[PDB]
């Protein structure tokens, strides 16, 4: 189900090539024949508008699109009824006979789950959760628990809903805690780091992603190259260079992951340039990471500017720690940028107290302000010490 | 300290250093580590001194017990020390 | 025996273009001599390409040619000899992905269905695949399995030292 | 020409450099960078780049 | 935004490579 | 394929079966590693 949501997401924003939309349309047309995408197929016009979202022959009549395959017709209307009779009408009649004959226990619960998964592809979520809720009481061990969690896990990836999914996934996992192997636990662990990108948790996302394996592929839930970009980009932003040398840049799987596909451009272009402290070619890597990684990915396109703006602030901190002073002529020219471009980035960073530095105008020397023995007891002990005392006085001043 | 022990060194690392360092590898696979290992061979030659070398890398407390110990004319003290240790 | 002396002179003098087509023409000779047993003649002809320098195009073309003829009946059990050669020539090709996809399908056939000692040659070449891949987990795993079983069986001096 | 030999070239590059830097860092610091490059015999940008990385 | 950072990076590359 | 294996002989195969897959760092043990482990456990009594 994720293969369609990944390819059709390129239909939303394409600023360069038109063929990217037609190439991604070939994967959509192939999957809609085997499985009915009608809930997401109708969600195409309800997601992003004023591109392809105005083209429909049924609910709303307008023609504006670069893709004519997303509009209903007489063929898809007949196929919608054929898939609805086989996956629901034909299967429910056989399950109804098993209910009266009393055949098995978990077999009827698993049959309701497989039947409930078909309502998700027809576009009716009321009967999908109704048949799933009846089979939830029959779940005891991890045999029927994986299938119940699998249906709710689809709600997050297929319907792109971060609200009612995680609340249900946590309730099912916390009811009976076993986990089976480590891969069945990834469904809760991988979606955890993915949900952190919606509410912008930053370093919290990479907690379970860095320790996760790079060979994990959920197919219909997620692809191989999609999860590879989530752990590479978020893991690089979380762990500092101290932890990058013993984990990211040197790993048995990660070194094998970068050679599989060239669509990462994170653990190779960004990591080596950061480890070698080469700022000449490091700047164009951020543009390739933004265009060819962040934009095509689903959850990596939500932040947008929040990647390059924050990553550029931290890469300067690695340079400020290795020198007391610097050269403004070398930073604003030799690294591939201009003078006005450097003052715009550092202009917003200084008043936010995100770093300690000394910028020179006439002399043109970038000097680092080093606390020496001050460290974390200088401005943090007074701010965090007295700041928490303000929260302590909240309930003590007003009582109840 | 003594070469040619790679046959025994790979066996000690799996039965000693493996369960001590990473305990989560057993829960992921679904297996449990063994509670001991039996060594067959002459002591003092590439064997006994190698056992003391295990406490160097593992940084663990080494308990030296001899089979000629717990010799006494009474009863009940010998079998009690096995449970106490 | 005379063909062995001719094939060595063709690649050196520049006749290797004609030699690649002469090798599959020996199928008619294999139906009689030594009661089939083609694996001895064809493996030595391919071995001649190792001593005299030759491009990887002619070395791969011969292995994928004579296998499609009637020689396949003798190559049923011993196919591991021609399968390792295909993955070995991919090392100089600097492509380990086409060889890894083959080995993944081959490894199911190497457990007690063909040859016990041949694992050493398989894990040795497999260690060379993950060597350029910069993976120390698979390289130390495959090499240890071949070195552990190397005590029960015996390998030639070139294999043991490797 | 050898990939393994080139991999150990940077290891020997930092090995002889660490022994040379240890001779500079052991006495008192605050010496001119140009005088440091004359002892090492490399470019000023190369000396500042390899030292700051360590 | 991304339009500001990408524009200033490309315009400087044309001038820097010509020096 | 087991010879003279009691209930505890099979129980000890689980630990040996997980060591071959741990060298490759995989939580799922392939079918190739089971028979190689059972052959080693069965030969423990007949070793030397």
């Amino acid at each position: 189900n994720y293969e369609v949501s990944e390819k059709a997401f390129l239909l939303t924003q394409s600023k360069v090539s038109i063929e990217q939309r037609k190439e991604a349309a070939e994967f959509v047309l192939a999957k809609i024949k085997e499985e009915e995408m009608a809930p997401y197929y109708k969600y195409l016009c309800e997601e992003y508008l004023v591109n392809n979202g105005q083209s429909d022959l049924e609910h709303d009549e307008k023609s504006d699109s670069l893709n004519e395959w997303i509009k209903f017709d007489q063929e898809l209307y007949n196929e919608l009824c054929k898939k609805n009779e086989s996956k629901i009408k034909e299967l429910n009649e056989k399950i109804q006979k098993l209910e009266e004959d009393d055949e098995g226990e978990l077999e009827q619960a698993q049959a309701w789950i497989n039947l409930g998964e078909y309502y998700a592809q027809i576009g009716d979520k009321d009967n999908a959760e109704k048949t799933l809720g009846k089979s939830l009481s029959k779940a005891i061990s991890t045999g029927a628990k994986i299938d119940v969690m699998l249906t709710i896990a689809r709600l997050g990836f297929f319907y792109n809903d971060q609200l009612y999914v995680k609340e249900k996934l946590e309730a099912v996992n916390s009811m009976i805690e076993k986990g089976g192997d480590w891969e069945r636990r990834n469904r809760y662990k991988t979606y955890y780091g993915i949900h952190c990108l919606a509410v912008r948790n930053f370093k919290e996302a990479a907690k379970l992603l860095v320790d996760s394996l790079a060979t994990f592929t959920s197919i219909e839930l997620t692809s191989y190259e999609s999860i590879a970009t989530y752990a590479s980009v978020t893991g690089l932003f979380t762990l500092e260079r101290t932890d990058l040398k013993s984990k990211v840049i040197d790993s048995p799987e990660l070194l094998s992951l970068i050679s599989t596909t060239a669509a990462l451009q994170s653990i190779s272009s960004l990591t080596i340039s950061l480890y070698a402290s080469d700022y000449a070619s490091y700047f164009p890597y951020l543009l390739e990471t933004y265009a060819n990684v962040l934009i095509p990915c689903k959850y990596l396109n939500r932040h947008a500017d929040f990647f390059v703006r924050e990553m550029r602030r931290k890469v300067y901190a690695q340079l400020l720690e290795s020198y007391k002073t610097l050269s403004l002529k070398s930073m604003a020219s030799a690294f591939g940028v201009s003078v006005a471009f450097l003052d715009n980035d550092l202009g917003k960073f200084i008043p936010n107290k995100q770093l300690n530095c000394v910028i020179d105008r006439v002399n043109g020397i970038v000097e680092t302000n080093r606390p020496d023995n001050k460290n974390a007891q200088y401005h943090l002990l007074v701010k965090q010490g007295d700041g928490l005392l303000t929260k302590l006085q909240k309930y003590g001043a007003a009582v109840r | 300290d003594v070469g040619g022990l790679d046959m025994q060194k790979q066996e000690i690392r799996e039965a000693v250093e493996l369960p001590l360092v990473q305990a989560d590898l057993y829960e992921q696979i679904g297996i449990d580590p063994p509670r001991g290992v039996l060594l067959y061979g002459p002591p003092g030659t590439g064997k006994t001194m190698l056992v003391k070398a295990v406490a160097n890398s593992t940084k663990a407390a080494f308990i030296r017990v001899n089979g000629s110990e717990f010799v006494h004319k009474y009863l009940g003290e010998g079998p009690r020390m096995v449970r106490d240790v | 025996t005379s063909i062995l002396e001719l094939g060595q002179l063709y690649v050196t003098m520049g006749a290797k273009d004609k030699l690649r087509e002469f090798i599959p023409h020996s199928t008619e000779y294999m139906m009689q001599f030594a009661k089939s047993k083609t694996v001895k003649v064809l493996k030595t002809l391919i071995e001649k390409f190792e001593q005299v320098p030759d491009s990887l195009d002619d070395q791969i073309f011969v292995c994928e040619k004579s296998i499609e003829f009637a020689k396949r009946e003798k190559r049923v059990f011993l196919k591991h000899s021609l399968s390792i050669k295909l993955a070995t020539l991919h090392y100089q090709k600097k492509q380990y992905k086409d060889s890894l996809a083959l080995i993944n399908d081959l490894l199911r056939e190497f457990k007690k269905l063909d040859d016990k000692p041949s694992l050493v040659d398989v894990h040795l070449l497999e260690s060379k695949v993950y060597h350029k891949l910069r993976n120390l987990a698979k390289s130390k795993a495959s090499l240890t399995a071949a070195r552990t079983a190397a005590n029960s069986i015996y390998c030639p001096t070139q294999t043991v030292a490797e | 020409g050898d990939e393994l030999t080139r991999s150990h070239f940077n290891a020997l590059y930092d090995t002889l450099l660490e022994s040379n830097l240890c001779k500079i860092i052991e006495p008192f610091e605050c010496v001119e960078i140009s005088h440091i490059s004359k002892i090492i015999g490399l470019d000023t940008q190369q000396v500042e780049g390899k030292l700051s990385q360590m | 935004d991304d339009f500001t950072n990408e524009l200033k990076a490309e315009l400087d590359r044309y001038k820097r490579e010509n020096q | 394929k087991m010879n003279g294996c009691s209930g505890a002989d099979v129980k000890g195969v689980c630990t040996e079966a997980g060591m071959y897959a741990l060298r490759e760092r995989r939580i799922h043990v392939t079918q190739e590693d089971f028979e190689l482990a059972v052959g080693k456990v069965m030969n423990k009594n007949q070793e030397t």
